[PDB]
RNA sequence: UGAUGGAGGUAGAGCACUGUUUGGACUAGGGGCCCAUCGGGUUACCGAAUUCAGAUAAACUCCGAAUGCCAUUCAUUUAU
RNA sequence: GCGGUCGCCUCCUAAAAGGUAACGGAGGCGCCCAAAGGUUCCCUCAGAAUGGUUGGAAAUCAUUCGAAGAGUGUAAAGGCA
RNA sequence: UGUGGUGGCGAUAGCGAGAAGGAUACACCUGUUCCCAUGCCGAACACAGAAGUUAAGCUUCUUAGCGCCGAUUGUAGUGAAGGGUUUCCCUUUGUGAGAGUAGGACGUCGCCACGC
């Protein structure tokens, strides 16, 4: 891709310039994409779950689970094996691609334009950004017909918040 | 609710085993390939009707 | 993100079939090791820890890739150096591992050779 | 007029066989409910948790480690 | 009739103790404090006397430290009930101290009104007393 | 300079009953040079130094020979008696 | 009787767990009353996360005694 | 006499082998599961902190710490990572 | 002597913190057509590989901060023998714990292989 090529040649060793790594095998890297959707509605009718997994196998490449319910508590009116959301891992190639329209295609159709939130901080390289909606080139108005949204998990093998900053920013992420 | 039950050898016709079911669970009549002391072979069991 | 390294598992899952029976006094262990190159063997008694006879993979005498083409000259070379002492009803170690290959190999070699399963 | 005054059996529970002694075969060592000790040298658990001696010989008890102990036997 | 300090249960009843002998437990937060020299039960109301004799000698507050505390339960048939049946109901809360639990500490005050009050103290409780410092101590940080 | 350096039996048994009426402090000590033995003494020779010197100053136990540099450890009695028991000493050296 | 081997959770300690509980420090933010009608949140319990010293228990245990108890081709004495 | 109780199973009382009564102190039982059984492979929990769209202290997520603070069809002991 | 595989001995073998190495070896590491696999996913599992590196693991060495093992004392308790009030305490003879430690402790022993 673009961004395998941009590793190997320019985004490597500035990183390695910053830093003075005596190795090369300390090059931080990236590893996951975990997206989700939780329902919360889907209990009260099962014909929520019909388009949500439709939505994210035509976003991802690849149907997603059917999450459990680790609970049971009324307080929230759920019981144990209850369907609510829906994960998918990214390995490989298509997570440099979808980054790749990420950077291109989603960030450009969000409405009001003040930048990237930078506050996901957490130390240890695992930024997650909220996505609320139509921000995609595979959805129509005519068949989406509900106010779901996204899940970006990005987890990263960086271990300070600007080794992890400088690899997304090399690759993209324009913050605000 | 769950009763007592005796199986049958299907070939030499004797009330061979006994067991328990729960007949709102498994309305049906049993297989299994239970022992046949008389015959000395593997055979076929099912619910004495 | 940890990344558990597989030595750990591989052990765990020995001392989870070890416990059985090792019973090695006249029907003694095989051993199987994998590496990212090589596969070693060794047959060994308790509670003496002595290994009586083994062989490597490409220490000694070698065939082609490291592969299941290995695999079956080492099953070959193992119960070769093993019958001259006399050994009849060895005990398979699965390691902690599966049959996809490599290992199997190893066994039906050890079947044919000499040693009773 | 009390709701109490109900009871058990005595189920006569502990060990039947000291160390050293001469034992037959399949005689009970350990009686437990609740795995308290574990066997060894051919000792076997039964249904109800209790411990045989297969092999005429001599009771030894021992350890394992620091937490439990083990029953054995050693013929002559 | 009120009990100035109870309990959480999580029993109705115990069994009426037996109590010998103990020692040590010396004088730990205050500069001055009795000993009980014999063993009894000592109940709840007790503990109200001995506050409300400490507290009216002194003035504008001071440091009250009370170290002991009712933890087990009494019980008592009616009048004219015969032997028999379960026990009775379950009524105060007592606590028994043996030969020489420290029963409260005072600081921040000099000594005579330590020893007026700690007189006080010991004439509304069943146990002889004495009058006791940090008298010797080699923990002092 | 000098106390009360006296020795002890092994197990001098329940005639410390008698110790207990007509006053002395069996003591203790265990160090570096010298292993463990256990020592007499008597309360009116220790608490002068409580007072004197202080609660936690250098007390040297001597042998006629070189020093033994003992401290207090624990000394908690039995309650409603106001005298000496379980005397722990400890050394630390130089 | 003496020697040797183990079965075990009693007396006392009884903190590590589960129950009951005494005073200090710390805030993380509950702080009802705030200054308020834009940042300082003022007092209080500082309760939970803690963190200090200090108690305690028939149905609490990190530990743990004398004694009896079961056995030994063991030794002595005695008569079952 | 009126009340209460009559068989079985756990714990304490029970004096550290076994046994041991009281109209002493406490809780259950007269079933259930065709897999909640047998074998063979594989796996490790409750919580806590930190970010994350609807999301609320607490649904679904991700990382780290964590010998158990979980679970074990059913009452209690004893067990079982 | 190193390095790997494999055994017992109670963590005195551990935890935490600090340093060095890539001969051979182990592992990370490049992939997936092949045997296989994913309740989705070459992360694992399984199969092919020799581009790169001691960065992590692994191995050696340092540390008594944490966890562990801890003598001799004394003291509580107790068999037997007694004595006063019998709620309880005291005295002879035998046996003695737990807390507190001075101290020990950053392993010991076994087999095989490949280099040295
Ligand atoms: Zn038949």
């Amino acid at each position: 891709n673009r961004l395998k090529e941009k590793y190997i040649k320019e985004v490597t060793p500035s990183l390695v310039e910053k830093f003075n790594y005596s190795s090369v095998m300390q090059t931080p890297k990236v590893d996951k994409i975990v997206i989700n959707m939780g329902v919360g509605d889907a209990v009260s009718n099962a014909k929520n779950l019909d388009k949500a997994v439709e939505e994210l196998a035509l976003i991802t490449g690849q149907k997603p689970l059917i999450t459990k319910a680790k609970k049971s508590i009324a307080g929230f009116r759920l019981r144990e094996g209850m369907p609510i959301g829906a994960k998918v891992t990214l390995r490989g190639e298509r997570m440099y691609e979808f980054l790749d329209k990420l950077v291109t295609v989603s960030l450009p159709r969000v409405r009001d334009f003040h930048g990237v939130s930078k506050k996901a901080f957490d130390g240890r390289g695992n930024y997650t950004l909220g996505i609320k909606e139509l921000i995609f080139p595979e959805v129509d108005y005519d068949l989406v017909d509900k106010v779901r949204g996204m899940d970006i998990v990005i987890v990263t093998t960086a271990n300070t918040d600007e080794e992890s900053r400088e690899l997304l920013a090399q690759l993209g992420m324009p913050f605000q | 609710m769950r009763v007592n039950i005796t199986l049958e050898c299907t070939s030499c016709k004797e009330r061979n085993y006994l067991t328990n079911k729960n007949k709102r669970n498994n309305p049906d009549r049993l297989e299994k390939q239970k022992y046949c002391p008389r015959e000395r072979k593997v055979t076929l069991h099912r619910e004495t009707k | 993100i940890t990344k558990p390294d597989k030595n750990k598992t591989r052990q765990k899952r020995h001392r989870r079939v070890r416990n059985k029976i090792s019973g090695t006094a006249e029907c003694p262990r095989l051993n199987i090791f994998r590496s990212n190159k090589n596969i070693y063997a060794q047959v060994i008694d308790d509670v003496a820890g002595v290994t009586l006879a083994s062989a490597s993979a490409l220490d000694k005498e070698i065939s082609g890739g490291t592969k299941t083409e290995t695999a079956a000259a080492v099953g070959k070379l193992v119960a070769e150096r093993a019958a001259e002492k006399g050994i009849k009803k060895v005990v398979f170690d699965r390691g902690g591992y599966l049959y996809h290959g490599r290992v199997q190999a190893l066994a039906e070699a050890a079947r044919e050779n000499g040693l009773e399963f | 007029s009390t709701s109490n005054g109900r009871d058990s059996e005595s189920k006569r529970l502990g060990a039947k066989s000291a160390d050293g002694q001469t034992v037959t075969g399949g005689s009970i060592l350990y009686r437990q409910r609740g795995t308290k000790i574990y066997p060894g040298v051919n000792v076997g658990i039964g249904g109800d948790d209790t411990l045989f001696a297969k092999v005429d010989g001599v009771v030894r008890f021992e350890r394992k480690g620091r937490d439990k102990k083990q029953v054995s036997v050693y013929p002559v | 009739m009120l009990v100035p300090k109870r309990v959480k249960h999580r029993r109705e009843f115990r069994g009426k103790m037996r109590g010998e002998a103990k020692g040590g437990k010396e004088v730990a937060f205050g500069e001055w404090g009795l000993q009980a020299t014999e063993s009894h039960w000592i109940t709840n109301r007790q503990i109200e006397a001995a506050r409300i004799a400490m507290t009216r000698y002194m003035k504008r507050g001071g440091k009250v430290w009370i170290k002991i505390f009712p933890h087990k339960s009494y019980t008592s048939k009616a009048i004219g009930v015969r032997m028999g049946k379960g026990k009775g109901a379950p009524e105060g809360w007592v606590s028994p101290v043996k030969r020489g639990k420290i029963m409260f500490e005072i600081a921040g005050v000099p000594e005579e009104v330590a020893r007026e009050a700690l007189r006080l103290a010991s004439h509304k409780l069943p146990v002889k007393t004495k009058i006791v410092k940090r008298e010797e101590m080699g923990g002092e940080s | 300079v000098q106390l009360e350096v006296k020795e002890r039996a092994i197990r001098p048994r329940s005639l410390r009953n008698q110790l207990r009426h007509e006053g002395k402090v069996p003591a203790i000590v265990y160090g570096y040079q010298i292993e463990s033995t256990p020592i007499y003494f008597e309360e009116k020779d220790l608490s002068k130094i409580l007072r004197e010197h202080g609660a936690n100053t250098v007390i040297k136990m001597t042998v006629d020979g070189k020093n033994i540099n003992t401290l207090m450890s624990k000394a908690q009695l039995d309650t409603f008696t106001g005298q000496m028991l379980h005397v722990e000493f400890l050394s630390v050296n130089m």
